[PDB]
C-alpha cells in the first residue's frame, strides 16, 4: 500500500488491530483523524 | 469480538477461553490484555 484513506472513521468496525498492516501504512492518518482515531 | 479488548478490568485470568479462539483476536490488542495481565 502507498497512504492510507482518511475515510477509516467512517468504517464503524476497523481498528489498527482489525486493519494488521506494515507500521509505515499505519502512521499515514491526517492529525484530526488521529484525534478522532485515538478516541475511536 | 475485538470490543473485549475495551473492557480495562478485564486480563488473561478474567477471559477464561480457548487457545484458538483468543488467537482469533488482533496481535496488539492480545499484547494490550498481556501487559495488563503480567506487569
Amino acid at each position: 500500500f502507498e497512504v492510507l484513506p482518511p475515510e477509516l472513521g467512517d468504517c464503524r468496525a476497523l481498528k489498527r488491530a482489525g486493519l494488521v498492516v506494515e507500521d509505515a501504512l499505519f502512521e499515514t492518518l491526517p492529525s484530526d483523524v488521529r484525534e478522532q482515531m485515538k478516541a475511536d | 469480538p475485538v470490543e473485549l479488548g475495551e473492557c480495562p478490568l478485564l486480563k488473561r485470568s478474567g477471559l477464561v477461553v480457548e487457545e484458538d479462539l483468543f488467537s482469533t483476536l488482533p496481535p496488539e490488542v492480545k499484547e494490550r490484555l498481556w501487559r495488563a495481565d503480567k506487569e
